[PDB]
């Protein structure tokens, strides 16, 4: 516990976590011994990091129990966390920031044409057009600050679904993710209970492009996508059905992905040449695997 | 894996063997066919009955049952000459029950105990009283009823009559008492519910 | 990880888009159209936002200045007025394809259930693997090739016709490479399943309840009395279902019948199973035939299987498991039902 609260303290340091106006909860679910009594914002951010780390141990115990396969869980599973959890907050916030400056530009441009139409028809109608357009960015501009105040919690979870949820079943993924969010809950963390993960973590265009690479409409293949998009380790597909190799196959057919297998004679030649030039490629039978992609 | 019960057994054994094997010159040849079959049938049926229907778990096949049917068809031809019609008493009764007694279904016999109740099945069920109208293959099966003889001489008749054996056997059938499957039936009930319980 | 696990939602959605396109094609089609219409709708509609703020981001001085930016500005709200008409007349085309698709739910909820039924079917025995391919084959075998639909027209008809061949198919297919021991098992979680997917009976989750562990309700030793005509197990029994409401009076009523004692020492007791249920309102068949299970299970343990089987031929029919009584047939199952790519495993018990 102390070495996962020092990573995630150490690895947080560009992270924006400071939250002056943040109450510390009487109960304060802490899982740190060392933890400061009136611990801060970017404490408790950190604590629940280090909680979400343990609930997976916790979950494959459970899972164990029942005769259920588990994967074993490494700090390696840690620092995509973590990792992720910068990326994902840092992307936030520069969208966030970009919209709003986007919607005040308008809304200030918009003003400015009422002022030059008061100082004739055409605009007139223009402006009784673009009415509604001026009251949903006047809108959108007053949930900024809610926004912001949630975007910490919203990445913290994103990013621990994206390192852990993988291998689990629908079943513990929401198993999972309800468990970190009654935590956050806990401990004072903002976050957002009305957006959905796969809505938050990828847009609609990446979504209509899934679908037009045959991705099934499922949530959870969905879910599968966002972590075969965002992975900092490489992804270990697990696909009964194999539709999911025609999804990669699909997605990178533009930048040329090659298709190979473990057993495959050339494989090896394949590998090095993915390596020279760049190019995706696909492994298929993982369960034969060649510890030569170990560096 | 070994079929259900009795009349699944001999629905097998009917499907596997040809119908231009069974339906030969001699006309008899059927029944003797059916009276393998039955006996083939409540064999490998007392088989389930692990300690009380043989004192030991033996495999009698389809190998026994061809080796059977070979010395079948060999012996009738052999007494048979090209004849349409044998009598029943000519039939070789005693090649057929020493030869399965000893090597068909017999050599892999080794209780004497089991060997005896293996001579007794013969002796029962290869007579010349096989072909009488009133023969008996089973006897009080439920106390009062009992399994007849069919009255066919074509093989499609073995085959109606065994179609027609209800869905009421018991190990009766099989010269076993009739709780001989209580306790046995007991654990698979359990084991359904213990079954059914673990896939919820 | 990412792991591709099959879901109950992902798996109804398949299999009521199949059922839709073999016996809606129309239907099916215009669906299709109108999720294609919907996607590229809300893509223009998001491309006309952007544009419309990049045009307002993208201005000098003031809007106008430039009648090129206002003529800009009139053509993307033009645009996206008429997108968005198109969007209410998409919507109302999908409300028709919707209450035509909601008679098709139950089948495909059926699909799921049967499906996930046959990969928990792995837990009893490690022989028993099946792909969703194989459940796929089932339902495409129930859609496409079933001969029950040959001359049949009306679509209730045909969706009864193909949600009957569905559990029969299913289990003749999983149960030819079961052991037969479990066969009935299996048949008695379609029978569920189908006891599920009836509108007019009750959910009989407390008798089922009781039907598994059961043994579970500790009873001490005042807690048991010595029923004349009763072994110690026999009268546990008793005790135990007599927790149901419907059993509360269930030692009185065995007490008050003498001549009780003779059907527990019949033959075949579960084809007489005296009324010793109280209820107020008559059982269905149905739950005749849960009371009936649950009595047999108190008091004839022996006879429990036969009973089950009565219960599946009062849920699927009497000849639903008829087939495993036959004789592999199987010539035509490789013929028709075995693709080339497919191996015919062939296990056999020593």
């Amino acid at each position: 516990t102390e070495a996962l609260y020092q990573v995630g303290k150490e690895f947080t340091s560009k992270m924006d976590l400071e939250k002056p106006n943040y109450i510390v909860p009487d109960y304060m679910p802490v899982v740190y011994d060392k933890l400061p009594q009136p611990p801060s914002h970017r404490e408790a951010i950190v604590n629940s990091c280090v909680f979400v780390h343990q609930t997976l141990h916790q979950a494959n115990a459970r899972l164990a129990k029942r005769g259920g396969r588990t994967m074993a869980i490494t700090p390696r599973h840690y620092l995509d966390f973590i990792n992720h959890y910068a990326n994902l907050f840092h992307e936030k916030r520069s969208e966030l920031e970009e919209q709003q400056m986007h919607l005040n530009v308008g809304l200030r441009k918009i003003k400015e044409t009422v002022d030059q139409v008061e100082e004739v028809n055409r605009s007139t109608a223009l402006l009784k057009s673009l009415s509604a357009e001026r009251e949903r960015w006047e809108k959108t501009s007053e949930t900024f600050k809610n926004q912001m105040s949630t975007i910490a919690g919203d990445c913290l979870l994103s990013a621990a679904f994206i390192a852990y949820a993988g291998y689990f079943d629908q079943q513990m993924r929401q198993n999972l993710f309800t468990t970190w969010s009654h935590h956050l809950q806990q401990a004072n963390i903002q976050f957002r209970t009305d957006i959905a993960r796969t809505e938050y973590l990828s847009n609609a265009d990446e979504r209509l492009r899934w679908q037009a690479s045959s991705l099934p409409a499922d949530d959870l293949c969905t879910e599968n996508a966002i972590m075969l998009k965002r992975f900092n380790r490489y992804p270990l597909i697990i696909d009964p059905s194999g539709q999911a190799t025609e999804f990669i196959m699909n997605e990178y057919k533009d930048r040329k992905i090659t298709r190979t297998s473990f057993l495959d004679d050339a494989f090896r030649k394949n590998l090095e040449s993915a390596l020279r030039f760049g190019n995706p490629l696909l492994v298929q039978d993982v369960e034969s695997y060649d510890p030569v992609l170990n560096p | 894996e070994p079929p259900p019960g009795v009349k699944a057994n001999m629905l097998r054994t009917f499907s596997s063997i040809p119908v231009s094997r069974i339906c030969k010159s001699p006309n008899e040849r059927a029944r003797l066919y059916f009276l393998l079959a039955w006996f083939h049938a409540i064999i490998q049926e007392r088989l389930r009955y692990a300690p009380l229907g043989w004192s030991k778990k033996y495999e009698f096949g389809e190998s026994d049952l061809r080796s059977a049917c070979d010395t079948v068809d060999t012996w009738l031809d052999d007494t048979a000459k090209g004849r349409q019609n044998i009598s029943p008493d000519k039939i070789p009764w005693s090649a057929l029950k020493t030869l399965m007694a000893q090597s068909i279904y017999g050599g892999r016999v080794d209780n004497e105990f089991d060997q005896r109740l293996l001579n007794t099945f013969l002796e029962r069920l290869f007579t010349t009283r096989s072909f009488d109208s009133e023969f008996k293959l089973a006897c009080k099966v439920d106390g009062h009823k009992d399994i007849q003889m069919p009255d066919g001489i074509r093989r499609e008749e073995f085959v109606q009559w065994v179609e027609l054996l209800p869905d009421t056997q018991t190990p009766s059938w099989l010269g076993l008492p009739n709780n001989a499957e209580r306790v046995l039936l007991t654990t698979q009930g359990v084991d359904m519910i213990s079954k059914m319980l673990k896939m919820q | 990880f990412v792991n591709f696990t099959v879901t109950r939602s992902s798996l109804q959605s398949q299999c009521l888009n199949e059922v839709l396109k073999a016996e809606r094609p129309d239907v099916d089609e215009k669906r299709s159209d109108l999720l294609k219409l919907q996607g590229e709708f809300q893509l223009r509609l998001r491309q006309l936002e952007k544009s419309l703020l990049q045009a307002l981001n993208e201005v000098k001085g003031r809007i106008l200045d430039d009648d090129t930016i206002i003529t800009t500005l009139e053509n993307l709200k033009r645009e996206a007025a008429e997108v968005t008409r198109k969007v209410e007349e998409t919507d109302i085309v999908m409300q028709e394809v919707e209450t035509v698709s909601q008679q098709y739910l139950p089948l495909s909820t059926a699909c799921s259930s049967i499906y996930f039924t046959m990969e928990s079917l792995k837990q009893i025995h490690f022989l028993y693997q099946y792909s969703l391919q194989f459940f796929l084959d089932i339902y495409h075998n129930v859609l496409y090739e079933n001969p029950n639909l040959k001359g049949v027209t009306d679509h209730t008809q045909r969706l009864s016709i193909i949600t009957k061949d569905l559990f029969q198919v299913a289990f003749n297919r999983v149960a030819r490479g079961m052991l037969h021991q479990d066969h009935i098992t299996f048949a008695m979680l379609l029978a569920r399943i189908k006891l599920k997917g009836t509108v007019g009976e009750p959910t009989y989750d407390a008798e089922f309840q009781h039907f598994l562990r059961g043994n579970e309700i500790v009873l001490s030793a005042g807690s048991t009395p010595r029923i004349q005509g009763l072994t110690v197990e026999q009268a546990e029994a008793v005790v135990r279902l007599s927790c149901l409401p419907a059993f509360k009076d269930l030692i009185a009523k065995v007490q008050a019948d003498e001549q009780f004692g003779i059907w527990l020492d019949s033959s075949s007791p579960e084809q007489t199973v005296p009324y010793l249920w109280s209820e107020e309102t008559p059982a269905t068949p149905i739950g005749q035939a849960i009371h009936r299970l649950l009595l047999i299970q108190a008091f004839r343990p022996d006879r429990l299987l036969a009973m089950a089987h009565m219960f599946v031929s009062t849920n699927l029919g009497e000849s639903f498991m008829s087939i495993m009584e036959q004789p592999l047939d199987l010539t035509h199952i490789v013929g028709t039902e075995v693709k080339p790519n497919t191996p015919v495993l062939m296990c056999s018990v020593p």
